[PDB]
């Protein structure tokens, strides 16, 4: 099918919330091998966001749920295979997705801003794979994930503002990794003091377009200190 | 004891009126003060007292000794293991005409209800209420003119109006819940989502 | 696979929001042939209508956009392929709810509150088809919801209160289609105007289980009528 085509079909599975055409449609756009204008870069990931989402959120109420819930063995056994059943999914998702970055998102990103966006989708779908990963299997996807936020992190340090949008939700996913993945809140704290510390220190590089874009993360990383720290 | 000095008040002030509810409830659970005073105030001293009660006034002697008696009753008894379906009809004025629907309000006087709802249209046409409580007490064994077989409810108990609607008559149809039994009460699980509801 | 094991599959599919997995869940419990517990009902009808009314939503959204952009003739095309996808998942859902309802459902129903309900559930499910059906499918779709709604307010008024939650549900979701399927607010206000009137005359009848679920659905019907009639 034509790229305007489905793009359209993409537009109009957004506001029919039907987040699975979306991304199916986003996935063939991208499956052409032509690099994304700004508008398909942001309708690709709103649909997986939103498809993977869905799953991580239903992943985190059964896993809830085995734990409450601990009697006959039976009804553990049911919580289990749909617990895997969604990991299953959650799984699959992140492939697909890891898959169009390797192959297609970032070898054809031209720009810096763009290599970051995709590098840092990268360490998002890692980290979305380590929260249900365990092992030899975690230990894998963890040290990806870390991997392509420090590539993304050493790109955006060197070519964008310290209050890009793209930079501070780096630093904000990034720093949310290493206290949830690596339970670490010593460098989540680090890397979020250091990101607002610098944004604060270069308010004079905001865009009067995107100002507010900027502000909000610049609060999201500001709200998680004051709550780590306390 | 604080009972046995209202028991002996009682029947100081009262004489026979008082004495005559005296074993009436063999069951047991209220005192003999206790069951006098829910009898005085269930045969005729329910009208002298709900309105020094809702007017606010000074209650006199006598009006003390029944509504310390019933205050008693109402902290023995508590709330019941089962949920209570009671009537209730007043002719010119009621306690809930001032509350909206959702909202919780109480009378100042004691609420008077009936198992029966044939009896509750005989006190009044005005408006007609169905009640849903725990901690009302069935005074039938005590006084039961009409055989009523009422319930009682503490006054300023919080009833919240599930309904309150008008009859092509001019009727007022209330549904009032004890506020106390919470929003899962009178909700059969599940039900109300399976059918499916034309609306948003 | 075993029933109780279906039923534990879809309690967890309802809280993780999984209503696709909840209602095959519930689609196979109904397929043994065995007639359903009240709490199996239950987890069937909100299976399905959160299955169908996600796809009706999606509907009315898409159908939305066609009106307001009445242009380009491969935009269009791209619009009516995509309301013609969502309308064949919302036929294919129905049809299986109708068929699981006919074939299962209805002829298991021993007491009358349970036929009702399926009944009332036969047309509901024959009202969504009627909203995306045209020409003579919709007569049809049309007329199988008005007689399935019919055949469960005949069985209410005979066999059960007129404040049973099953029997008031019944009198909004079949005013509702008056109003909205055969553009009627006359016989959509008499049929909510009688149901309220009824069961205000009986409020003795409400069950000390199911009353907040009574007065609810009377407080729908009730706010309807004072919409339907009241003038700005
Ligand atoms: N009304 C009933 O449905 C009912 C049912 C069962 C037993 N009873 C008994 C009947 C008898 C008296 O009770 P009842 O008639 O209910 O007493 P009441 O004191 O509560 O009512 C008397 C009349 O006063 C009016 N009224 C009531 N409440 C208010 C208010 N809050 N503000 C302004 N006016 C008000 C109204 O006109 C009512 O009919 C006792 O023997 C009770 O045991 C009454």
């Amino acid at each position: 099918m034509d790229k305007s085509e489905l793009v359209q079909k993409a537009k109009l599975a957004e506001q029919a919330e039907r987040y699975d055409d979306m991304a199916a449609a986003m996935k063939a756009v991208t499956e052409q091998g032509h690099e994304l204008s700004n508008e398909e870069r942001n309708l690709l990931s709103v649909a997986y966001k939103n498809v993977v989402g869905a799953r991580r959120s239903s992943w985190r109420v059964i896993s809830s749920i085995e734990q409450k819930t601990e009697r006959n063995e039976k009804k553990q056994q049911m919580g289990k295979e749909y617990r895997e059943k969604i990991e299953a999914e959650l799984q699959d998702i992140c492939n697909d997705v890891l898959e169009l970055l390797d192959k297609y998102l970032i070898p054809n990103a031209t720009q810096p801003e763009s290599k970051v966006f995709y590098l840092k989708m990268k360490g998002d779908y890692f980290r979305y794979l380590s929260e249900v990963a365990s092992g030899d299997n975690k230990q894998t996807t963890v040290s990806n994930s870390q991997q392509a936020y420090q590539e993304a992190f050493e790109i955006s340090k060197k070519e964008m503002q310290p209050t890009h949008p793209i930079r501070l939700g780096l630093a904000l996913n990034f720093s949310v990794f290493y206290y949830e993945i690596l339970n670490s809140p010593e460098k989540a704290c680090s890397l979020a003091k250091t990101a607002f510390d610098e944004a604060i220190a270069e308010l004079d590089t905001l865009n009067e377009e995107s100002y507010k874009d900027s502000t909000l993360i610049m609060q999201l990383l500001r709200d998680n200190l004051t709550l780590w720290t306390s | 004891g604080a009972d046995k000095a209202l028991a002996d008040g009682l029947v100081k002030r009262f004489g026979a009126d008082a004495e005559k509810y005296l074993g009436r409830q063999p069951g047991g659970i209220h005192s003999d003060a206790e069951v006098m005073a829910l009898g005085l105030y269930t045969g005729i001293h329910y009208a002298d007292l709900n309105r020094a009660l809702r007017q606010g006034q000074e209650l006199d002697a006598g009006q003390k000794l029944i509504d310390q008696g019933m205050s008693a009753a109402f902290e023995k008894s508590g709330q019941a293991e089962q949920v209570v379906k009671t009537f209730r009809g007043t002719r010119g004025g009621d306690a809930f005409n001032a509350v909206e629907e959702g909202k919780v309000g109480h009378d100042d006087g004691y609420l008077s209800t009936s198992l029966n709802p044939g009896v509750a249209r005989s006190f009044g046409q005005g408006t007609i209420s169905t009640v849903f409580g725990r901690s009302g007490i069935d005074v039938s064994g005590i006084s039961n003119y009409k055989n009523a077989k009422a319930i009682l409810y503490n006054k300023e108990t919080d009833m919240r109006v599930l309904l309150s609607a008008s009859d092509e008559q001019g009727v007022t149809r209330r549904v009032l819940e004890e506020a106390a039994l919470g929003e899962l009460s009178g909700h059969s699980q599940g039900l109300l989502d399976a059918l499916d509801l034309a609306s948003k």
